[PDB]
RNA sequence: GAGGACCGAACCGACUAAUGUUGAAAAAUUAGCGGAUGACUUGUGGCUGGGGGUGAAAGGCCAAUCAAACCGGGAGAUAG
RNA sequence: CAGGUGGUCAGGUAGAGAAUACCAAGGCGCUUGAGAGAACUCGGGUGAAGGAACUAGGCAAAAUGGUGCCGUAACUUCGG
RNA sequence: UUCCUUGUCGGGUAAGUUCCGACCUGCACGAAUGGCGUAAUGAUGGCCAGGCUGUCUCCACCCGAGACUCAGUGAAAUUG
RNA sequence: GAUGUCGGCUCAUCACAUCCUGGGGCUGAAGUAGGUCCCAAGGGUAUGGCUGUUCGCCAUUUAAAGUGGUACGCGAGCUGGGUUUAGAACGUCGUGAGACAGUUCGGUCCCUAUCUGCCGUGGGCGCUGGAGAACUGAGGGGGGCUGCUCCUAGUACGAGAGGACCGGAGUGGACGCAUCACUGGUGUUCGGGUUGUCAUGCCAAUGGCACUGCCCGGUAGCUAAAUGCGGAAGAGAUAAGUGCUGAAAGCAUCUAAGCACGAAACUUGCCCCGAGAUGAGUUCUCCCUGACCCUUUAAGGGUCCUGAAGGAACGUUGAAGACGACGACGUUGAUAGGCCGGGUGUGUAAGCGCAGCGAUGCGUUGAGCUAACCGGUACUAAUGAACCGUGAGGCUUAACCU
């Protein structure tokens, strides 16, 4: 039974799914846009929309805590720098799910996530 | 839900007083053995506390007789007449589970000191 | 008698002043309002059927909404017969109340009890596992034999095997009221009852004493 | 919560140590015993001259578990160890004429008023 | 555990009287660019109800 | 500083269990197990040939082959 | 093709160690994936109270596990 | 090694066709196809105890690999 | 040209020559307790020690520990102790090779389910215009056990000892169903402690790996050992049995006419499934009221116009689920995620300051963090459409209206 239990399993044991979910984000954060399978998309809001929050107040103890939970100063710094100001006035709801066509090597739905705000100011940097 | 929270606050208790794990408590319950009902003492430690609002409760521990003896109880029932602490343990621990392997000096709980 | 309609709002405990703690099922009864009478004359039976809670217009559908206004009452979240006993009187757009419990002491609970989905003989029929040791290859929760051999040459039907556990229509009888709260729509039974949190419950007088 | 096989501490004088149940009487395929069951002991450990010997088998009332007791509040009281205290194997009268260590109310009936009046502390 | 006679081909028909692809019901088209699309999937060229949304 | 000495890796072995049994594998894997300076183990080369060899002996082994190997021949043996 | 295959080389931290853990140099992710999170099977983790009642049998599992010091029985071929 | 046989008696257990001690009535022991003892040794056989435990009472939950669904590839035994 | 052989395990099912419970007759039946026979198969019907054992003996229970059939039920379900290969030994027999239901130690249990069957769960079509609901209940299944104490009453009975029927009340065991409020288990998605090592430039702080490294706690969910409920009462017809009236047969006679009782069996009553019940039922509501041509002229074919009720699909999903299915929701929106607040759990983060030679301690501080929970909130994603489904629904007769 499942009864209201959350979180994919996706096929994976606990350590992976935390290593693969920690590059993903830092992926995410880095390129704006991915594409990956709607499943993996639909887990990842789970995991970069609490960066994004935590983000949101710029302090040494939320810089240690968002770089515990991405391993990555080049993450880090976007994440107060950039996204914490960019969504200081959004109250959740920092990304954005497209579904695509299906992968053709293994017909997997594949979807975009990217973040809300990507518009065409972004080209500046 | 806002209905069953509504039905379990008019049944807790107001008075309550605040003690943590590690504490030493005088709980004090109704024994009734017919028409009579007097208050039996039952002081020892507080090892664990559930808080879960109406369905709240802690277990206290005491050594009777060269016995073990440990005591579940609801704090909201109306069997607890009154709870008092006698003095203030200090542990680092929520659950002090690990009082049930030790025993005479080995048992000692320092004093909060607050 | 007949029965009532409601929702299963949760489990919690009722503390008596004597010391005793009544677990007891809190169960939202609205007002059951009577969308249609039935008769021996154009159904060959005495019923009622009636509806509760509140539904949203834009699902509902024509024929639904036509039945509705057939009656002159708002559309519910489902309609549910009840037989009539003999000497009980209805009409139609009639209001019924949870106070109609006031003086009933023990009650039924129909509820649909929680799937399991797909359930094993160890779970579902209480079958005894075998030896997880011992030499045994493959055949630990396994159900074992399943008949005799040639001269039946069949399974009997009825046979308990693996299948589908829950999700079904379950009654538990003759549980004590506790409280009959009409002002709140409440009705406090000891007991548990069957189905999860959010699931509608059909309450009536106990059959039996 | 005590079933076959499971040793027991003496809660009372009447010379035994340690005991173990053999059956928990009451019923077919009876499991557990609880606080006030009466079971079936053989006496496994006892001291050199106390009112009954290694081996006997006689009956015991159950009066402390490690399971503990249920309380109508909700409450429970769980002890440290299992113990027993002997009774005659006929007459159902308790062995000893002392008790050691706290009972609970279970116990609180004309059959064991006797326990009940010799116990340091009833819980 | 195998077969005691050769199932017929008329046996073999009825099991895959299942197996046929159902075709997708309709296919929707975008306001913008008017192409056709699975519905609640971006078109071929990254147009989604009316939105260019990925430049590629 | 002796030992067919002790504990224990490599190495050699194969006691138990599970798995596998149209296997990953025509004998293995996993977890434990025995010996581990010796009657030890291993490389390269050599010798012993079928009623023969070799055998700390199980009728064991002698190219996935053994109460008499394999290949060709007698040979289309014979078959109430 | 989870097997077999002789010899040489032998970094760091911890360690008695060529055990083991984590790393360097260096090399790889094992040539189907994607979902789902039923029974059941396999490999594991935890478990109230009881503690061999299991079973042909404590099979399996659990447990024990290091160094120093104290201390150590019957028996003995005087070494254990 | 004993058929009768779970011999009989004692010990161990609440209860012991096994075990240990004895008896001698050795169906059908017996002295280098050795007799009787025997410290040490044993992946040897039997039995007991402590510890330990999902072995069990009686199973529960959980983590993984399959099973299940989708895409690709694509067997087998058997068959009037 | 193979039908795997004992016992155990698991799972059973039937018979009745009945072990318990139920109803009776007789008794050398005072009572209690029995003996024996008749009726009765609804349910129930031990755990251990020894042995491969079936059995049996023993210990201790129980209302009772039934007897049998089912390939001495059940190895394409498990086991492999026994039996029945190859090794070895003893006794014994044989000159010997060897042999012995004599003994002893050791000794590979394969199969991915086509069909029948069975447990579940869908698709199709049907049910005569289509659709959405609510039912009826033909029929089927489940369930059916029982102890002890108390009152009646120390009464009836009995010299005493002892000790009831009938009736009532309470409380257990076993079993079943449901549930998670409580007590707990689990909780590799929450918090903390800690060993070794590597890394983030270093300190500090973190992360990786070591079975989740090892541990201590623990939310939701699932769950039992947890806690609620269940077995009935009643009714009908009876079994054995007991009768009333009553002839045949002046009497007698329970029977031949007639009438009354009578059991856990039977039929109901309780629970569940159930109109593919093709004998395809009933009730309520909703939707559709255009042309035209052809032909062999009919339950005919075709074109144009039209596309309803509703459905499906797609999307967000669910205490629903293997997949289908089922449920909720799709901007007139709380369906999911996020976000806000709370709760819960963990137990006083980091940084800084102070004390200390230092490990560390103290203050800021019940701090920080917090999964599945609760209450909110359109921030993100659930799109305008498109698709399927049509256009008043045969014949005959009868009663009604025209």
């Amino acid at each position: 039974m499942r009864h209201r239990k959350s979180g994919r399993q996706l096929n994976r044991n606990s350590s992976h799914r935390q290593a693969m979910f920690r590059n993903m984000a830092g992926s995410l954060v880095r390129h704006e846009i991915i594409k990956t399978t709607l499943p993996k998309a639909k887990e990842l809001r789970r995991v970069v929309e609490p960066l994004i929050t935590l983000a949101k107040t710029d302090s040494v103890a939320n810089r240690r805590l968002a770089f515990a939970r991405t391993r990555d100063n080049e993450i880090v710094a976007k994440l107060f720098n950039e996204l914490g100001p960019r969504f200081a006035s959004r109250a959740g709801g920092y990304t954005r799910i497209l579904k695509c066509g299906f992968r053709a090597g293994d017909n997997a739905p594949m979807a975009y996530i990217e973040l809300v705000d990507r518009s065409e100011k972004a080209e500046a940097a | 839900s806002n209905i069953i929270k509504q039905l379990e606050q008019e049944q807790m208790k107001q008075d309550v007083p605040s003690f943590r794990p590690g504490d030493t408590v005088e709980v004090k319950v109704w024994v009734v053995e017919g028409s009579k009902k007097r208050l039996q003492a039952f002081e020892g430690v507080v090892i664990a506390i559930r808080n879960r609002g109406l369905h709240s409760a802690f277990t206290v521990r005491k050594i009777s007789n060269g016995e073990g003896v440990e005591r579940v109880f609801q704090t909201h029932s109306p069997v607890v007449d009154s709870i008092s602490v006698k003095r203030r343990g200090a542990v680092r621990k929520a659950k002090l589970y690990y009082l049930r392997e030790r025993t005479g000096k080995a048992a000692r709980i320092k004093e909060r000191l607050n | 008698m007949i029965g009532l309609v409601g929702k299963k709002v949760g489990m919690t405990r009722i503390f008596t002043e004597d010391g005793v703690s009544i677990p007891v099922t809190v169960i939202e009864v609205e007002a059951n309002r009577v969308t249609q009478v039935k008769d021996l004359a154009n159904d060959g039976y005495r019923a009622i059927q009636v509806t509760t809670g509140a539904k949203k217009a834009n699902r509902v559908t024509k024929p639904e909404a036509g039945h509705f206004a057939k009656a002159g009452v708002e559309a519910g979240r489902g309609l549910w017969e009840f037989r009539l006993a003999e000497g009980e009187e209805f009409t139609v757009g009639q209001s019924i109340s949870v106070e109609l419990f006031a003086d009933v002491k023990k009650v039924d609970v129909t509820g649909t009890s929680k799937g399991k989905g797909f359930a094993g003989t160890v779970k579902r029929w209480n079958f005894r596992t075998q030896d997880a040791t011992h030499g045994n290859s493959l055949s630990h929760r396994v159900p074992g034999s399943i008949g005799q051999n040639q001269t039946p040459g069949k399974v009997f039907k009825g046979k308990k095997m693996a299948g589908q556990m829950g999700n079904e229509r379950v009654t538990v009888q003759s549980l004590d009221v506790v409280r009959v709260d009409a002002e709140r729509n409440l009705l406090l039974v000891k007991g548990a009852v069957p189905g999860a949190t959010g699931s509608d419950l059909i309450v009536k007088p106990a059959v039996k004493a | 919560m005590i079933q076959e096989q499971t040793m027991l501490n003496v809660a009372d004088n009447s010379g035994a140590r340690r005991v173990m149940c053999i059956k928990v009487l009451g019923g077919s395929h009876r499991r557990y015993a609880g606080v006030g069951d009466i079971i079936k002991i053989t006496i496994k450990e006892a001291i050199p001259r106390g009112k009954v010997k290694k081996g006997d088998v006689l009956k015991a009332v159950v009066v402390r578990t490690k399971k503990g007791v249920r309380r109508p509040d909700g409450s429970v009281i769980r002890f440290d160890g299992n113990a027993c205290v002997l009774l005659n194997n006929n007459s159902e009268q308790p062995i000893g004429t002392r008790i050691f260590g706290p009972v609970t109310r279970e116990l609180r009936s004309e059959k064991f008023m006797k326990i009940i009046s010799l116990a340091p502390e009833v819980l | 555990a195998v077969q005691q006679n050769k199932p017929t081909r008329s046996k073999r028909g009825m099991r895959r009287s299942h197996d046929a692809l159902t075709a997708v019901t309709s296919l929707s088209v975008d306001k913008t660019s008017g192409e056709k699309h699975l519905r609640h999937h971006i078109t071929a060229d990254g147009y989604y109800r009316g939105r260019k949304v990925i430049a590629k």
